[PDB]
C-alpha cells in the first residue's frame, strides 16, 4: 500500500483503483469499521463518524475508475487507515498527519536559546532532519534545540520528516 | 416437462394507450390464464432478469413521459456561486395536537405552516453545449443541501453541486405526465413463466413448494415512491415482509384492512369568482406567497398497520432481535447531510414531486410524546429532482398555477433493517424495490 503525509490543515486526496467503468456502489471504511462515506445509487449516505463535514470526494473520476478521499483540517489523532470496497476487493490506504511548531512568536533576539515543539501521532518514529540557508543540516531525535540564533539565522527554514521514504516541506517563522 | 433459465425480455402487454404505450408495448387484452404445477424451483427476487427488464421498462417510462429540460451527466465543473439566503424566522414550538383533515381554513387559503424555505444558489458556468467546441453560459437555481462550497464565509465562492452531475444537455421540454397506467408482461410463445404461490415467501427462496405456471405477468403499478408504495396491486389481506439475503435492503408491504389511502394536495390561485370588481360585489382574491410548498395526508389506521409490522418482522425466522419485545423497534428517519431522498418524500403528482417532512408524520406514528404529533407530512416542491436507477441528474420547469390533486393508496413501504441493541428500520431511495416486490415471485423459464 502507499502513505501520504498531511500538512495538518490542508487537504490530501486518497484515491481508489477501478477499472469496470460502471460507478458501482463503494464504502469508506476506517479501522474500527466506522461508516465515514459510501454509495446508494448515485448518492453519498454519510455515515454516523467523526468526519462529517471534513470527508469529501472529486466525484469527476466516477465514470473514469477513481474514488478520492479529500479530508480538510487534518489533525494529529486523525490520522487512520482507510479502505476502498469496489468489485468485493478491499485497497487500504494509509494517511499519517504530523506538523512542527514553536512557541516564541516574534521575541527571538540575537544569541537566545532556540526552541522547537514537535507534534506528532503515536505509533511513530519520525527523523527531524532541517535545512538551512547557511548549510546547517541538523539531524537528531524529534525535539531540536538550537543555543545559537543570531539575526543571519532568520528566515524559513525547510524542517523535514523522513518516514518510510516520504518527505514534504514546511515553514517556520523567525522575526529578530 | 424441463426448464432451464433464460435472460430473454418479454414483450410487454398494456391498457393504456398513451405514445410511449403504442410505441414500445402492445395491447392487453386480459387473457391471464394460471396452471398451478407441483414442482420446486428456486425464485430470487432480487437476482431475476425479468425485475430488471420491469425497472428498465419504468425507467424508459420516466425518461420519455417526463423529459427534462436538463440532462446531467458526471463531471465535477469549477463554478462561481452566490448565496441568496431566505431567512425566515421561526416562533415558539407549540406540541398541541392537532389532528389536520381537508375541510381546514388553512390549507385551502395556503397560507398554513408548513416547511421552511431552502436558500436557493445562483450559479453560473462555462461548458459545451449542444455544440460540442464552443463554450456557453446558464444560469440555474440549486438548493442549499446539494451545494458543497470551498469557503463558507465568503457569499461568493468556488462550489460543487453534489455528485458533480454538472455536465448541461438542453432540451425543448412541455409539461407533460402520465396517468395510472398499467400494464403485464406476456411471454412469446415457446416460453412460460413460473410465479412462486405460497404464503411464506420472503423475497428469498431456495425451495418454491407453490409454483403457478402463466404465460402473462399480474397486474402492476409505475407510480414511482420513495419511503412508502402507492396504488399497489399485490396487497393481499396481511402483512407480509421480504429480505435479501445478503444486506440489510428490504422491502414491507401493508394490508388492505386498514385502508391506507394517500392523498397529496397542492393549491394555487384560489379566486372566488373570476374579476369582474367594482363598486360592489367586488372580493378579493386569495393568491398565492409559497407557490413552491405542497401538501400531503396521511388516512387511515397507521399505527395498527405498524403494529402489524411489527409483529411481521418479530415473527420473521431470520429476525435475530427480541420476539417477546416489539417497544425496541422504532422507525427512525437518517440525519442530517444525506440524500434529499432520505430527507423527506419523492412522490408524483401530474408532473408534480413533493418532498414532505417525515418527522410530524414519525411523532404522530411513533407516539413520542414532548414532540409535534401531525398526521400528515408538510411537503415542499423541488426544482431539482434525484434520479435513483442510473447515475442522472435533472432540473424540470417552474411548477404551473392551480390545483394538482392525486388519490392514491398506500400498500408498501420502503425500509432497511438493522437489528442490533435497539432495533432501528430506516427508510431508503431504491425505487426498484417496489417492483421487485411486485413480481419478484415471477421468474422466466426456456421450455
Amino acid at each position: 500500500k502507499k502513505v501520504v503525509l498531511g500538512k495538518k490543515g490542508d487537504t490530501v486526496e486518497l484515491t481508489c483503483t477501478a477499472s469496470q467503468k460502471k460507478s458501482i456502489q463503494f464504502h469508506w471504511k476506517n479501522s474500527n469499521q466506522i461508516k465515514i462515506l459510501g454509495n446508494q445509487g448515485s448518492f453519498l449516505t454519510k455515515g454516523p463518524s467523526k468526519l462529517n463535514d471534513r470527508a469529501d470526494s472529486r466525484r469527476s473520476l466516477w465514470d473514469q475508475g477513481n474514488f478520492p478521499l479529500i479530508i480538510k483540517n487534518l489533525k494529529i489523532e486523525d490520522s487512520d487507515t482507510y479502505i476502498c470496497e469496489v468489485e468485493d476487493q478491499k485497497e487500504e490506504v494509509q494517511l499519517l498527519v504530523f506538523g512542527l511548531t514553536a512557541n516564541s512568536d516574534t521575541h527571538l533576539l540575537q544569541g537566545q536559546s532556540l526552541t522547537l515543539t514537535l507534534e506528532s501521532p503515536p505509533g511513530s518514529s519520525p527523523s527531524v532532519q532541517c535545512r538551512s540557508p547557511r548549510g546547517k543540516n541538523i539531524q537528531g531525535g524529534k525535539t531540536l534545540s538550537v543555543s545559537q540564533l543570531e539575526l543571519q539565522d532568520s528566515g524559513t527554514w525547510t524542517c523535514t520528516v523522513l518516514q518510510n521514504q516520504k518527505k514534504v516541506e514546511f515553514k517556520i517563522d523567525i522575526v529578530v | 416437462p424441463a426448464w432451464r433459465n433464460a435472460s430473454i425480455p418479454l414483450f410487454c402487454a398494456t391498457k393504456n394507450r398513451d405514445t410511449w404505450g403504442t410505441i414500445q408495448c402492445l395491447p392487453d387484452n386480459d387473457d391471464y390464464q394460471e396452471i398451478a404445477l407441483n414442482v420446486t424451483e428456486a425464485f430470487d427476487a432480487w437476482n431475476n432478469t425479468v425485475t430488471e427488464q420491469a425497472v428498465e421498462d419504468v425507467w424508459n417510462l420516466f425518461e420519455t413521459s417526463i423529459k427534462p429540460c436538463v440532462k446531467l451527466t458526471p463531471l465535477c465543473v469549477a463554478m462561481n456561486c452566490t448565496r441568496n439566503m431566505t431567512t425566515s424566522t421561526g416562533t415558539t414550538d407549540t406540541q398541541n395536537i392537532t389532528i389536520i383533515n381537508d375541510t381546514s381554513p388553512c390549507v385551502r387559503a395556503d397560507n398554513c405552516t408548513g416547511l421552511k424555505e431552502e436558500e436557493m444558489v445562483d450559479c453560473q458556468f462555462n461548458m459545451t453545449g449542444l455544440e460540442r467546441d464552443k463554450r456557453k453560459q446558464y444560469t440555474e437555481a440549486w438548493y442549499s443541501k446539494d451545494v458543497i462550497c470551498d469557503n463558507n464565509t465568503s457569499s461568493r465562492s468556488k462550489c460543487y453541486m453534489n455528485h458533480c452531475n454538472t455536465s448541461v444537455i438542453t432540451e425543448s421540454c412541455d409539461k407533460h405526465y402520465w396517468d395510472a397506467m398499467r400494464f403485464r408482461y406476456c411471454a412469446p410463445p415457446g416460453f412460460a413463466l413460473l410465479r412462486c404461490n405460497d404464503t411464506n415467501y420472503s423475497g428469498f427462496a431456495p425451495n418454491c413448494s407453490k409454483v403457478v405456471a402463466a404465460t402473462c405477468t399480474r397486474m402492476m403499478e409505475t407510480q414511482s415512491s420513495t419511503w412508502f408504495g402507492f396504488n399497489g396491486t399485490r396487497a393481499e389481506n396481511r402483512t407480509y415482509i421480504y429480505w435479501h439475503g445478503k444486506n440489510n435492503r428490504t422491502i414491507i408491504s401493508l394490508n388492505n384492512f386498514y385502508n391506507l389511502t394517500m392523498h397529496c394536495k397542492r393549491p394555487g390561485n384560489k379566486t372566488v369568482l373570476p374579476i369582474m370588481s367594482g363598486f360592489k360585489f367586488h372580493s378579493k382574491p386569495v393568491i398565492n406567497k409559497k407557490p413552491r410548498q405542497a401538501w400531503c395526508w396521511f388516512k387511515g389506521e397507521w399505527k395498527e398497520a405498524m403494529q402489524e409490522v411489527k409483529e411481521t418482522l418479530a415473527k420473521h425466522p431470520r429476525y435475530k432481535g427480541n420476539r417477546s419485545r416489539t417497544e425496541n423497534i422504532k422507525f427512525k428517519a437518517p440525519g442530517r447531510g444525506s440524500d434529499p431522498e432520505a430527507a423527506y418524500m419523492w412522490t408524483n403528482c401530474r408532473g408534480e414531486f413533493l418532498y414532505c417532512n417525515m418527522t410530524w408524520f414519525l411523532n404522530w406514528v411513533d407516539n413520542r410524546t414532548g414532540q409535534k404529533q401531525r398526521n400528515y407530512a408538510p411537503c415542499h416542491i423541488r426544482q431539482i429532482i434525484n434520479t435513483w436507477h442510473r447515475v442522472g441528474k435533472n432540473v424540470y420547469l417552474p411548477p404551473r398555477e392551480g390545483e394538482l390533486t392525486c388519490n392514491s393508496t398506500v400498500t408498501s413501504i420502503i425500509a432497511n433493517i438493522d437489528t442490533g441493541d435497539q432495533t432501528d428500520i430506516t427508510f431508503s431511495a431504491e425505487v426498484a424495490e417496489l417492483y421487485r416486490l411486485e413480481l419478484g415471485d415471477y421468474k422466466l423459464v426456456e421450455i
